[PDB]
C-alpha cells in the first residue's frame, strides 16, 4: 500500500496520485 | 543525506496538495 | 503507472505541486 | 535539470518540489 511504497521505499508522482479519489 | 521518504504527517500532507479536489482516503497504521 | 514525468506533463505536474510559488521550466 | 531528474529518471516528491518558487 502507499506506506510500503512512498514511506519504506521512495513513491513516483503518479503512484501517489493513484491513491486519490 | 536528505530523506526523499514521505512518512506520517508528511505523506498526509503530500496526498492534501496532489489529491486536491479530488479528496483521497488515509489511514494511519 | 508510467513512473517517468515527460514533457507538458512534467510542466503539469509543477503547476499542481509549486501551487502558490509557482515554478521555473527550462528544458534545455 | 528537472528533465534529467524526473521525464529520464525518477524523482519523488520532494525532488520535482525542489523545482517550486
Amino acid at each position: 500500500g502507499i506506506v510500503e511504497q512512498c514511506c519504506t521505499s521512495i513513491c513516483s508522482l503518479y503512484q501517489l496520485e493513484n491513491y486519490c479519489n | 543525506f536528505v530523506n526523499q521518504h514521505l512518512c506520517g504527517s508528511h505523506l498526509v500532507e503530500a496526498l492534501y496538495l496532489v489529491c486536491g479536489e479530488r479528496g483521497f482516503f488515509y489511514v494511519p497504521a
